[PDB]
């Protein structure tokens, strides 16, 4: 049968700005089949609170997933989403990028 | 203005692991307020927004014993599509529905949907006219001799006309304070040099609800729709949404640029540029 | 409100 990676965005709920709670989010779509591995990562750590979505799908049939934790973003501290995949021989990291 | 409600199913086989996984949630346009998960502690129908609860027991209950029933029809229906795919027991499917109405201004039926796919595939679909079908292969055609035999298109007729169009006005009044408002995009152009002979223009649109939006680029009044990059419309979190389209401009001639934003809560459509 | 399922594939 046919499979889809996921397309992968990491960003913030809200426009960043250090010292200030904000979200985390990591949004996982476009991909089949359903199972999916999702962490949110803290300088390389996985975090621990994260919550997502309810599955859903789109009008392709392809899955989409939210994934979130809260976080204050400072000028240090680097975030990430890891994410693995049927599609994917190696997980998948994306950095969060303040302006993306 | 127009409005949808939407149920999606996913069931999901898992050969080895227990029983096929049988996943429901509700819609209404862009909100979702349902869920059904058949790997919950304790699998019901539950709310999702707060509009919904306060529909008392009977709902509920009724609600709860339909996901159920339902949930066992799919564990049936993952066995019969490894006949018609002539398939092993080994592997795992995934069978989805996505069905609902949608309806204009005046509250009356604008069409009504009921499709099914088999592993991301499409497989049998109701057609516009709610009297017919569309099979996408010869497995899906033995399903629509047999649902033309019983005729299901006349039961799903009767709900899209009827129960769903009630109690999609039920929830459009129910929930009338955010689903019937619209909240407009915050809009800002951002200028980001690549190198000295380019720079990057990214046109935000954040916080806006419904989804639905249309943000485009322009150079000297001409859409630029092949050398623009679009992201994929995201939620924030928060109920609304977020979305930028960039373009990679020659440095110096930025305010040939000018971005355009159409959504349902903008008056009217709005032109901008970078500011700076 | 969600449909009532009854005939399988």
């Amino acid at each position: 049968m046919i499979q889809r990676t996921p397309k992968i965005q990491v960003y913030s709920r809200h426009p960043a700005e250090n010292g200030k709670s904000n979200f985390l989010n990591c949004y996982v779509s476009g991909f089949h089949p359903s199972d999916i591995e999702v962490d949110l990562l803290k300088n390389g750590e996985r975090i621990e609170k994260v919550e997502h979505s309810d599955l859903s799908f789109s009008k392709d049939w392809s899955f989409y997933l939210l994934y979130y934790t809260e976080f204050t973003p400072t000028e240090k501290d680097e975030y990430a989403c890891r994410v693995n995949h049927v599609t994917l021989s190696q997980p998948k990291i994306v950095k969060w990028d303040r302006d993306m | 203005g127009s409005h949808s409600m939407r149920y999606f199913y996913t069931a999901m086989s898992r050969p080895g692991r227990g029983e096929p996984r049988f996943i429901a949630v509700g819609y209404v346009d862009d909100t979702q307020f349902v869920r059904f998960d058949s790997d919950a502690a304790s699998p019901r129908m539950a709310p999702r927004a707060p509009w919904i609860e306060q529909e008392g027991p009977e709902y509920w209950d009724g609600e709860t014993r339909n996901m159920k029933a339902s949930a066992q029809t799919y564990r049936e229906n993952l066995r019969i599509a490894l006949r018609y795919y002539n398939q092993s027991e080994a592997g795992s499917h995934i069978i989805q529905v996505m069905y609902g109405c949608d309806v204009g201004p005046d509250g009356r039926l604008l069409r009504g949907h009921d499709q099914s796919a088999y592993d991301g595939k499409d497989y049998i679909a109701l057609n516009e006219d709610l009297s017919s079908w569309t099979a996408a292969d010869t497995a899906a055609q033995i399903t629509q001799r047999k649902w033309e035999a019983a005729r299901v298109a006349e039961q799903l007729r009767a709900y899209l006309e009827g129960l769903c169009v009630e109690w999609l006005r039920r929830y459009l009044e129910n929930g009338k304070e955010t689903l019937q408002r619209a909240d407009p995009p915050k809009t800002h152009v951002t200028h980001h040099p690549i190198s000295d002979h380019e720079a990057t223009l990214r046109c935000w649109a954040l916080g806006f609800y419904p989804a639905e939006i249309t943000l485009t680029w322009q150079r000297d009044g001409e859409d630029q729709t092949q050398d623009t990059e679009l992201v994929e419309t995201r939620p924030a979190g928060d109920r609304t949404f977020q979305k930028w389209a960039a373009v990679v401009v020659p440095s110096g001639e930025e305010q040939r640029y000018t971005c355009h934003v159409q959504h349902e809560g903008l008056p009217k459509p709005l032109t901008l540029r970078w500011e700076p | 409100l969600a449909l009532l399922t009854g005939v399988r594939w």
